[PDB]
């Protein structure tokens, strides 16, 4: 699974939700898989609450992301792999052990 | 729930029944116990106090 | 309710306090409530004058 997290958030706010829920559903059926998500630097740091166009979109898409990732893997079925350029600039959210 | 032609509340949907929470992690009732680290027995008793 | 101590302080500041305010509210609404607040040495430091 190849998708970029720059595409996760998209123009005019609340575009959108479907990409976040589809990636994980899609994975569960294609399993064994092997979802790569893929670089997170502005989509899974922290937010202001809120400057409202930026901040809301980014917060929403994070909440939707974390719930799904938590729920299909206590055990393997779909293994999750990923990558990041820097874990310095990103704030705890996915750096939580859940 | 409203009727949109007249803009009036006709019927009322349940209170809550909406996921997602602010200030996560939020966890009502963990099932993670105090036995998960043993041998620090007298320290569980003190935080209980 | 979890506060990670790494989200504490910037180099000019205000969000660090804001999330303290936030969890304080979440705690009152959901009484009784326990705020685990790790890690208390990045928000506390010596007294000076």
């Amino acid at each position: 699974i190849r998708v970029v997290g720059s595409e996760f958030v998209q123009k005019y706010i609340g575009e959108g939700a479907r990409l976040v829920r589809e990636v994980f559903q899609l994975a569960k059926e294609k399993a064994p898989s092997i979802i790569f998500i893929d670089e997170l630097d502005a989509i899974a740091a922290r937010r202001t609450n809120s400057d409202t166009s930026g901040d809301r979109e980014v917060q929403r898409t994070m909440m939707q992301l974390l719930a799904e990732l938590d729920g299909f893997d206590p055990r393997g079925d779909v293994k999750v792999i990923g990558a990041t350029n820097r874990i310095d600039i990103l704030d705890p959210a996915i750096l939580r052990p859940g | 729930a409203l009727n949109q032609q007249t803009l009036a509340i006709v019927n009322v949907l349940p209170t809550s029944k909406d996921p997602m929470v602010y200030g996560f992690e939020v966890e009502e009732k963990p099932e993670v116990s105090y036995e998960d680290i043993g041998g620090l027995d007298v320290q569980i008793e003190e935080i209980r106090e």
